[PDB]
């Protein structure tokens, strides 16, 4: 387990979305777009597709130091997102929160039933309609 | 350079390309010939099955299911490919090495990776966290998964599934006269079961239902024209998933197997689990299924637990599609051993990089 952590971290390094992540209190957001992870721009920030899947780091204090990180990792799933954005926003959720050491916390958001610690990161929250296409190759 | 997706099946190898929404190959896991050139030439030698409830037992038949993948079905030179395979949960070290040892010096990959078939499930869900009822054709497991790694100390391992469902269809059809003996009849067994059977949300109710009126009577064209009717039969065969006793198996059943992994996890994930219960497999497939194990959990767990049932559409290929997806990003190659490292450290090496 402890040579699992040890891949499992080497892996986490080949990741350029992640350079730069979780550094500074904030939101950060990621869209996945045909597997892979692209950053969303600061002015569409707050701002989902209904057909794509995201990810949400939220680095905060926590009440138990003020000078100190806490992660809060989101993965959102639109309502019409396809199987490959859904899955490698899982995985990748899982891949940030190996590469900050195991501290985020993951947490599982769907279009509409979003929990009150992922809406609170918004004053806000609005569901466009469309999306990037999926990258899934069809099999006829 | 595409990469290959293989999941090693009891029953059904399902192969194809990284990328793709769905796998390519989909050919029976026996060996006589291989596949659907063996049950042609089925009167002339003997089919055995190289993986039976999930873990490969004979190294030369498995050798030759993946140079039939490989040649045969996808038409790929192995030696341009790197390959993912799938494996059951609680998978040995030494079976783990030889399917390493196999894709090397046999196949001569240039990367390989084993990953388990209930993550990739999980992961094709779209989740991190949750039980997974893996039912296929030769075993049905329970694998709890939580911020995207198993927990095996909570898996459970039940040897029943689509095989025996098949067999104990054929037992009973003979009450109403039919005789489905041969190989040829045991498909139909097979496509009748695919086609026509249901889980019920209530046993017995559907049995005094069953025996009250004709409504639940379905009727099957055989291919020789024949024309059959079947009643209870429609549900008495899934029933054996919550009852293993129907075919005199001492063992829980689905929903007592899920609710028995759950509890064998920490109590604070245990909320997380009963909302996130992901059915995989062929077996899963039967109508009403989800309805049912959503009525007997409920009444196993507490009554202010939030229960959810997840049936995803095409979760006959979920084990697939989830190894299609992680496949497709490059983080996750970069962790495969490449041939150079097998060549230096060995066929030990699939316990120091594949989890
Ligand atoms: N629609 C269906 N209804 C009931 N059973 C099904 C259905 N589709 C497939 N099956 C059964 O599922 C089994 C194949 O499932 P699969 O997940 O491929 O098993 P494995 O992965 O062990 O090869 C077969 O035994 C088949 O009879
Ligand atoms: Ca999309
Ligand atoms: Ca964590
Ligand atoms: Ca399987
Ligand atoms: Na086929």
């Amino acid at each position: 387990t402890e040579l699992e952590k040890k891949v499992k971290l080497e892996a986490s390094q080949h990741e350029d979305a992640w350079k730069g992540a979780g550094k500074q209190v904030g939101v950060e957001i990621w869209r996945i777009q045909q597997f892979k992870v692209v950053p969303v721009p600061k002015k569409h920030h707050g701002s989902f597709y209904t057909g794509d899947s995201y990810i949400v780091l939220s680095t905060y204090h926590p009440k138990t130091n003020p000078d100190k990180l806490a992660y809060d990792v989101h993965f959102w799933l639109g309502a019409f997102t396809t199987q490959d954005e859904a899955g490698t926003a899982a995985y990748k959720t899982v891949e940030l929160d190996d590469y900050l050491g195991g501290l985020p916390v993951q947490y599982r958001e769907v279009q509409g039933y979003e929990s009150e610690r992922f809406l609170s990161l918004f004053p806000g929250l609005r569901i466009l309609d469309g999306g990037v296409e999926t990258g899934f190759h069809h099999v006829e | 350079t595409t990469a290959l997706v293989c999941d090693n099946g009891s029953g059904l190898v399902k192969a194809g390309f990284a990328g793709d929404d769905a796998p390519r190959a989909v050919f029976p896991s026996i060996v006589g010939y291989v596949g659907d050139e063996a049950q042609s030439k089925r009167g002339i030698l003997t089919l055995k099955y190289p993986i039976e409830h999930g873990i490969i037992t004979n190294w030369d038949d498995m050798e030759k299911i993946w140079h039939h993948t490989f040649y045969n079905e996808l038409r790929v030179a192995p030696e341009e490919h790197p390959t993912l395979l799938t494996e059951a949960p609680l998978n040995p070290k030494a079976n783990r090495e030889k399917m390493t040892q196999i894709m090397f010096e046999t196949f001569n990959v240039p990367a390989m990776y084993v990953a388990i078939q209930a993550v990739l499930s999980l992961y094709a869900s779209g989740r991190t966290t949750g039980i997974v009822l893996d039912s296929g054709d030769g075993v049905t497991h329970n694998v709890p998964i939580y911020e995207g790694y198993a927990l095996p100390h909570a898996i459970m391992r039940l040897d029943l599934a689509g095989r025996d469902l098949t067999d104990y269809l054929m037992k009973i059809l003979t009450e109403r006269g039919y005789s489905f003996v041969t190989t040829a009849e045991r498909e139909i067994v097979r496509d009748i079961k695919e086609k026509l059977c249901y889980v019920a949300l209530d046993f017995e109710n559907e049995m005094a239902t069953a025996a009250s009126s004709s409504s639940l009577e379905k009727s099957y064209e055989l291919p020789d024209g024949q024309v059959i009717t079947i009643g209870n039969e429609r549900f008495r065969c899934p029933e054996t998933l919550f009852q293993p006793s129907f075919i005199g198996m001492e063992s829980a059943g689905i929903h007592e197997t899920t609710y028995n992994s759950i509890m064998k996890c920490d109590i604070d994930i245990r909320k997380d689990l009963y909302a996130n219960n992901v059915m995989s497999g062929g077996t899963t497939m039967y109508p009403g299924i989800a309805d049912r194990m959503q009525k007997e959990i409920t009444a196993l767990a507490p009554s202010t637990m939030k229960i959810k049932i997840i049936a995803p559409p095409e979760r006959k290929y979920s084990v697939w599609i989830g190894g299609s997806i992680l496949a497709s990003l490059s983080t996750f190659q970069q962790m495969w051993i490449t041939k150079q490292e097998y060549d230096e450290a060995g066929p030990s090496i699939v316990h120091r990089k594949c989890f």
